[PDB]
């Protein structure tokens, strides 16, 4: 209470953690940037000419 | 003016005893306190002792070596502004970046994988070593 | 740089009779600078000097800085206070643990 | 009655045991990298170039009609 | 030729308030205005020529 | 280094304005150019 | 009053003020160029079109970040503030050419801006390797504008180096041994000496190139018996001394902030510190061809150059171990300057070791001009010299303006920029080992993922730049003063007021007779 | 050919690359040794609590702090000179191939008998036939035989280039009027991909290197089939 | 004395008005960050 970091410190901790993980998951997954995943194990090789 | 030139009060474990006291003004109560300090050493009690320590030194060792929550304020602020950076990245994909080259299509990626498996690209441990060439699957 | 003569020169510099506040503080600070938890004889001489110089606060600051210099292992301060048991009740000085600055 | 603990060179003894710790964990990290990836790569080369046949590899590359040297 | 240093040594130690680059008289002030009027005018003419190189017709 | 109290302390609103103020005009120019690069691209 | 005090300045405090302003502006320009480069390199494809304009962007990035940011920030700026206050001098030895060198810098930046204006562009890089910069590949004036900007910056650096050497070895108090000055003075002294011995080398090289283009001569034209390898030799005889210029005041600043906030009254091994500084200064001139391992030199010459590069590696390690030793035994005050110093120690360590991995010669025959080199010099420069600049900046700011910094927000800046530069600069190890070369506006599919990660981290670093400029505003707006400064007994600069007045050391220091 | 999520080098094909990667992980275990050491020392003095601000003794630890990193650097430097000697070994030049970096492309010359010079251009993204790699493919590949030490005489026409195939392990600057010699060997046939590594105008990113190595009989079959 | 000294008085810009200071820092750093973007748009128009 007397210093700024006693309870507002935990508040900024929780807000930053939630804000960070939510926005990073949003930008990594739901937008549509491709990470160019490692093609081992996940894709079967279609035949090329 | 003269504050930088004069010796100044400070508190650290490096320099435990500063040249100047914590307080400079002396009240009548503090003058009487110094009189009883000059008086008998077994006749001064707990609250006079603690106020003498308070007027000589500002912060005690146990209350200045404490672990306070500024560090978690730092890491929270850092996560906040990295989240704002992620917002800038959302904008930076939504606006400046246009179409992507067609070589990244799923069928094109699969045929590229088949081609560089037929070439046996770096097949000792890198990429083609994890593909079974007889069973037509991976490892 | 032998330890016994180190102790002897420190104790005689501390119990020199015309000791003053500035040189007392200088001696305490440059002994704190050493990598050495001070001898209870050295702390005894410092308490005698603060007796001559009339400073409860300097005496209990010496006690608090040897507490800090004890470090992660707590067994040093009961040891030094059980050698300085007669001089603490002889000089009327109260331990910082007694007079309540360890807790906040 | 408490006995006399270590009073001389506390940080000296801590520094000695901790630089011994520094050396052993440094060789531990180096040996971790070694036993993890250095010799497994060498064993991969040994297996590949013991079982390797260049003409067989070229023919199974050539079988799909890819090089313009061999059509 | 005559030693005119000590008489010019009296015209510069006068604590009249002018800085060292202006104590000599009206010739120095005229020359300092002249070197201001062609350096700043030259710099303004320089950035115009660079802009004319930057933007074709 | 001990510091004297702020002569002109900034309020919650002042900090808000300060942070945004620059971010705004320190990224606005960037956004404009990057966002319209394709137009700019038009030789027209 | 304004034009008398600031445009015609003759005192080193305001000269360093205007250095700091110009260095901040150049840092802004270089940050914008880096963000544009990463805008290329965050998504595959021609966002701009041709890569010639991208090469212009990277050339401006290199020139602005080296010559207009780092040297005016710590060599000009911090030196001009500190070293008269460090050695007790009332002013610099030749403040009139100090002011000349300062006001020489914005014409160099303006000539580089005009080079960017010219439609040919400076598509060469930091290296201005002919015949790319000749009349055939670059039929324009932009590279001539860059060469003249190098002339302006070079003569400014020569004048500043002369002034710094004269001030250091002349106007210390006469009873002082030269081996008794604070280590930033020694660092900037060796810096100014190497500037003096390496800046005429760039002058010779770029006059050679300018004469090669404009006057029909054949210094680097293969059709006239010349050779570009001569320009490479001259430019790297410049170049490695110049990167040691960009690192030595970093050594001094980090040593000072460590010995300040670590509680030690003296750094460990002062003689070893000064010996290591002079040793890397001496060996900085005979290792210039470690950038030359793939050009086609003689093989015994390559062996000598890599061996001498190990010989320059050893005393820097002595310097690093002396930093760890002076960190040992002291109570650590958790000011942000220690956070910058510790970041400098670890990141400079890994960058120098990356430099050693390059320094093995055949490893450059596999690894020359890839992004492994990019990772090396961005570790050791883009956050080595940058973190040292930050440490000195957040340290001496109460001395520079009178207003302190709030530790929570300042550490927030430190943490975000540390994370951003690590995320930016750690993937180029994999980018270089996987084998993509420099100066590419688009990258293959293997490098896509790490390039995207690096660009995202670069945007994190941009957000850190925003929080820094907001923090400068917040300090200048809150205007909380300095109550007291510790360790002014050992640090001479802090005892003459925060900030020191216009006329300092009007009464000379009484140095002990011994 | 580089694969996504790659942390080390493209795997070895040449024996010189085999010793390069062996020495490379030697240097990596050395740097990891030093990095872990400095990490534990930094963590030690940030995790400590005791104080020593007295006169510190200086002339006791710089002796070991000078001699043992000297041992580390000399054991780093000795295999570097060993590999340099491996490139200093004599040649068995079954073929001589000359590369001539032209403005934004390459030209490769086989001139030992029946002089032929072909042009390595750049294939575009829209003209990429299905299944290929982007920014790497060339319509005219560079044909070599396997298992043979071949001379590589490397120069450039009007601007500096840098012939760099990282998989096989070659990188030399193509300089006008100065052709460098590179010993190309391998152990496998197939395609190998590399880039230009020196800035050379408005298509610097658009100069790749493709090398296909196959049995000698197919090599002269190719060389006869063109002409 | 001859020049005014004190905290904030050794800067070439005024400090007393924090909003005016914010405006001048905003336009200063905005021009600094906007110069290369106007370079790239000027070259895109030129090309
Ligand atoms: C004297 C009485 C007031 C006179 C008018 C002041 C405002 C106009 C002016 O001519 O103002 C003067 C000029 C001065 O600018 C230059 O001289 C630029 C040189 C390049 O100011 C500018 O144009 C803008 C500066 C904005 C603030 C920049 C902050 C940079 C922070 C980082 C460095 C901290 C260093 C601390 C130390
Ligand atoms: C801050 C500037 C700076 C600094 C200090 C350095 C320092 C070093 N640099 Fe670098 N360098 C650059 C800036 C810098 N460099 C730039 C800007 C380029 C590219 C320019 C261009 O291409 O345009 C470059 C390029 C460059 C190359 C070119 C690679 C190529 O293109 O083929 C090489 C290779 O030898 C190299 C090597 C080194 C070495 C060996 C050091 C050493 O001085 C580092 C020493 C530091 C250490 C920390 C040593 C490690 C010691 C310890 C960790 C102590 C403990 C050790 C033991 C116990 C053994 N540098
Ligand atoms: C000082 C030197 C310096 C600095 C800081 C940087 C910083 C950065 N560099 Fe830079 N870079 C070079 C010097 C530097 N670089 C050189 C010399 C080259 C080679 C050019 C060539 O190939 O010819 C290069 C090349 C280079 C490339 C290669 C381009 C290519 O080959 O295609 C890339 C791309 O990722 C890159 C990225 C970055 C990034 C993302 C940053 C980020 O770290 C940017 C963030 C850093 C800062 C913002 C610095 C801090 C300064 C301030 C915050 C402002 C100062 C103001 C005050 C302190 C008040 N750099
Ligand atoms: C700086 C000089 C700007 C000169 C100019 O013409 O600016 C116009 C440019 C605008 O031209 P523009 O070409 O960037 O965008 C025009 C966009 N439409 C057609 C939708 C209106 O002004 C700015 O970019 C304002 C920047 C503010 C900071
Ligand atoms: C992924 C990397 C993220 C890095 C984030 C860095 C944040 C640093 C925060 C900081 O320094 O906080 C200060 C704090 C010490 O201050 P105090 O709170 O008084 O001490 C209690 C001890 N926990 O805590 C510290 O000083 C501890 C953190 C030090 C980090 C040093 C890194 C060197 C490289
Ligand atoms: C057998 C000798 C040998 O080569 O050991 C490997 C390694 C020491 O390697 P060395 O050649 O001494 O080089 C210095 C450190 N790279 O040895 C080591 O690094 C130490 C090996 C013994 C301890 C291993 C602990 C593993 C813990 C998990
Ligand atoms: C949202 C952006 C504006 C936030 C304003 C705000 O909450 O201000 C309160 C505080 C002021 O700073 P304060 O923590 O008092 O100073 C450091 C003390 N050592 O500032 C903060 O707590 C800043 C919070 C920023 C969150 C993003
Ligand atoms: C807040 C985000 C605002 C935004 O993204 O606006 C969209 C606009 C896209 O620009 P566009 O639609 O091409 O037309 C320009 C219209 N003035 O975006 C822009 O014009 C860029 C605006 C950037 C503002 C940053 C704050
Ligand atoms: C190229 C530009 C050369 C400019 C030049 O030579 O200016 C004269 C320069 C400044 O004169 P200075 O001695 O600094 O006056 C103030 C202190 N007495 O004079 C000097 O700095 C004195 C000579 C120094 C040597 C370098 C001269 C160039
Ligand atoms: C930071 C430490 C100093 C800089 C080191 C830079 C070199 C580096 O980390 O290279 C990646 C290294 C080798 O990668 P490697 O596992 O050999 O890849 C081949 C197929 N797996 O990979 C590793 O060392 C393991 C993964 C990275 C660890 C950091
Ligand atoms: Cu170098
Ligand atoms: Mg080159
Ligand atoms: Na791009």
């Amino acid at each position: 209470a007397p210093s700024f970091h006693d309870k507002y410190g935990n508040a900024i901790l929780a807000g930053g953690a939630i804000f960070c993980v939510s926005t990073w998951t949003y930008t990594a997954t739901q937008i549509g940037i491709e990470w160019n995943m490692s093609p081992v194990g996940r894709v079967t090789p279609k035949e090329w000419r | 003016s003269e504050d930088y030139a004069f010796p100044t009060y400070a508190d650290r474990r490096d320099y435990p005893l500063p040249d100047v006291a914590h307080v400079t003004m002396l009240s009548a109560s503090q003058k009487a306190l110094k009189e009883k300090e000059k008086a008998d050493w077994s006749s001064l009690s707990r609250d006079e002792k603690v106020q003498l320590y308070r007027i000589q030194f500002n912060e005690s060792f146990a209350e200045m070596n404490r672990g306070t929550n500024e560090w978690k304020t730092v890491v929270g602020m850092a996560m906040f502004f990295i989240g704002f950076t992620a917002l800038v990245l959302i904008w930076e994909k939504s606006y400046v970046y246009g179409p992507i080259p067609h070589t990244f299509d799923r069928d094109w990626v699969a045929m590229q994988t088949k081609r560089m498996l037929d070439m046996k690209a770096n097949p000792i441990q890198g990429f083609s070593a994890k593909w079974d060439y007889d069973k037509n699957e991976w490892k | 740089e032998t330890d016994e003569e180190f102790d002897a020169r420190w104790v005689t510099y501390f119990n020199k009779p015309d000791i003053d506040a500035w040189e007392l503080r200088k001696g305490m600070n440059t002994l704190v600078g050493y990598d050495l938890v001070p001898e209870p004889k050295i702390i005894d001489a410092a308490l005698r000097a603060c007796r001559r110089l009339n400073d409860f606060a300097s005496a209990v600051r010496i006690l608090e800085v040897v507490k800090d210099k004890a470090g992660p292992h707590k067994e040093i301060y009961p040891y030094v206070i059980q050698e300085l048991r007669p001089t603490l009740n002889e000089l009327g000085i109260s331990t910082p643990e007694e007079l309540g600055l360890d807790k906040v | 009655l408490l006995p006399k603990p270590q009073m001389r060179g506390l940080l000296a003894k801590r520094l000695r045991v901790h630089i011994a710790g520094a050396f052993i964990v440094a060789l531990g990290v180096a040996a971790a990298y070694k036993f993890g990836v250095a010799e497994p790569r060498k064993k991969a080369y040994a297996e590949f170039y013991r079982n390797y046949d260049s003409m067989k590899d070229f023919e199974e590359m050539r079988k799909a009609g890819i090089f313009q040297s061999a059509k | 030729f005559e030693n005119k240093v000590p008489e010019k040594q009296k015209l510069f130690q006068e604590d009249n308030g002018m800085p060292v680059h202006l104590k000599g008289g009206a010739s120095d002030a005229l020359l300092y205005r002249a070197t201001m009027a062609l350096t700043l005018g030259g710099t303004a003419y320089a950035i115009y020529l660079l802009a004319m190189a930057a933007f074709p017709k | 280094v001990h510091s004297k109290p702020a002569r002109e302390q900034l309020g919650v609103l002042d900090i808000t304005i300060g942070l945004t103020s620059c971010f705004v005009c320190c990224l606005l120019p960037a956004g404009w150019v990057l966002s319209h690069l394709e137009s700019y691209k038009k030789r027209e | 009053m304004f034009i008398n005090r600031w445009l015609f300045s003759t005192n080193h405090k305001d000269i360093g003020t205007l250095y700091l302003l110009f260095g901040a502006w150049a840092g802004m320009v270089g940050t914008a160029l880096s963000i544009l480069i990463r805008a290329e390199l965050g998504q595959p494809g021609a966002l701009l079109g041709d890569d010639q304009i991208y090469n212009v962007i990277v050339t401006a990035h290199a020139f602005v970040m080296i010559f207009f940011m780092v040297m005016p920030m710590m060599i000009g700026g911090f030196g001009n503030w500190l070293v008269p206050l460090m050695i007790g001098a009332p002013d610099m030895a030749f403040p009139r050419m100090n002011n000349m060198s300062f006001w020489l810098l914005p014409p160099s930046f303006l000539l580089l801006l005009a080079s960017s204006m010219v439609e040919a562009g400076a598509g060469t890089g930091w290296t201005v390797y002919p015949p790319l910069a000749g009349n055939l590949a670059h039929a324009g004036a932009s590279v001539d504008l860059t060469i003249f900007s190098l002339h302006l910056a070079g003569v400014s650096s020569i004048l500043g180096a002369i002034n710094f050497i004269t001030t250091i070895i002349n106007m210390k108090p006469p009873a002082m041994t030269q081996y008794q000055t604070p280590l930033f003075v020694w660092s900037v002294l060796i810096t100014a000496v190497l500037l003096l011995l390496s800046l005429p080398v760039l002058a010779a090289g770029i006059t050679m190139l300018l004469t090669d283009r404009n006057l029909n001569t054949t210094f680097f034209d293969p059709a006239g018996g010349g050779d570009p390898i001569l320009y490479q030799h001259l430019f790297w005889f410049f170049g490695h001394p110049e990167v040691y210029i960009l690192i030595l005041p970093g050594f001094g600043i980090i040593s000072h902030v460590v010995t300040y906030y670590s509680g030690k009254k003296e750094p460990f091994g002062y003689m070893g510190m000064v010996w290591a500084m002079m040793s890397i200064g001496f060996l900085g001139f005979i290792v210039w061809a470690h950038h030359m391992f793939t050009v086609g030199l003689d093989v015994d010459t390559r062996a000598y150059f890599t061996s001498a590069t190990m010989i320059i590696a050893i005393p820097t390690g002595v310097k690093v171990f002396s930093w760890l030793a002076t960190l040992h035994g002291g109570n650590i005050k958790w000011s942000p300057a220690m956070l910058w110093a510790l970041g400098f120690i670890f990141l400079f360590t890994v960058g120098g070791l990356t430099g050693i991995v390059l320094s093995n010669s055949s490893l450059d025959i596999v690894l020359h001009d890839t992004y492994y080199v990019v990772a090396h010099f961005h570790y050791v420069l883009s956050m080595g010299a940058v973190f040292a600049i930050m440490a000195g900046f957040v340290h001496w700011f109460p001395l520079f303006s009178g207003f302190t910094l709030d530790d929570t927000w300042a550490k927030a800046h430190f943490a975000i920029m540390f994370v951003g530069v690590n995320m930016t600069f750690f993937p180029q190890h994999f980018l270089g080992l996987s084998g993509m070369p420099r100066r590419y506006s688009d990258y293959p599919d293997a490098y896509t993922t790490w390039n995207t990660v690096s660009s995202m981290g670069s945007f994190i670093s941009l957000t850190a730049v925003l929080i820094m400029i907001f923090m400068i505003w917040e300090a200048f707006a809150s205007k909380r003063e300095v109550m007291s400064v510790s360790y002014a007994s050992t640090n001479l600069e802090w005892l003459h007021g925060c900030p020191p007045p216009y006329h300092t050391f009007e009464e000379p220091t009484y140095v002990k007779v011994k | 050919m580089a694969y996504p999520f790659q942390l080390g080098l493209q795997d070895a094909t040449s024996p010189i690359m085999e010793e390069l990667m062996n020495f490379h992980d030697h240097t990596l275990m050395i740097v990891f040794l030093i990095s872990s050491l400095v990490l534990y020392i930094i963590s030690l003095m940030l995790t400590t609590k005791l104080t020593h601000t007295s006169t510190m003794d200086a002339q006791e630890v710089e002796t070991i702090w000078t001699i043992l990193p000297a041992v580390i650097l000399i054991m780093i430097a000795l295999p570097s000179l060993r590999i340099l000697y491996m490139m200093d070994e004599i040649n068995n030049p079954v073929l001589t191939v000359k590369t001539m970096g032209h403005q934004w492309y390459w030209s490769y010359e086989y001139t030992d008998y029946e002089d032929l010079c072909f042009d390595s251009y750049m294939i575009p993204t829209n003209d990429l036939k299905p299944g290929e790699l982007r920014l790497l493919e060339v319509d005219n590949r560079v044909v070599l035989p396997m298992e043979l030490p071949i001379r590589m005489l490397i120069s450039s026409e009007d601007v500096l280039h840098s012939w760099a195939v990282p998989s096989l392990g070659l990188k030399t600057d193509a300089i006008p009027g100065r052709l460098n010699q590179a010993t190309v060997t391998s152990n496998r046939p197939g395609l190998f991909y590399g880039q230009c590594s020196e800035i050379c105008g408005s298509n610097h990113s658009f100069m790749p290197i493709v090398l296909e190595m196959v049995p000698l009989k197919y090599f002269e079959n190719w060389s006869a089939s063109m002409i | 004395s001859h020049y005014e000294e004190g905290p904030g008085k050794n800067l070439p810009f005024s400090v007393e008005n924090k909003w005016r200071l914010l405006a001048m820092m905003t336009v200063y750093f905005g021009s600094g960050f906007a110069a290369p973007f106007f370079i790239v748009r000027h070259q895109l128009l030129k090309k």
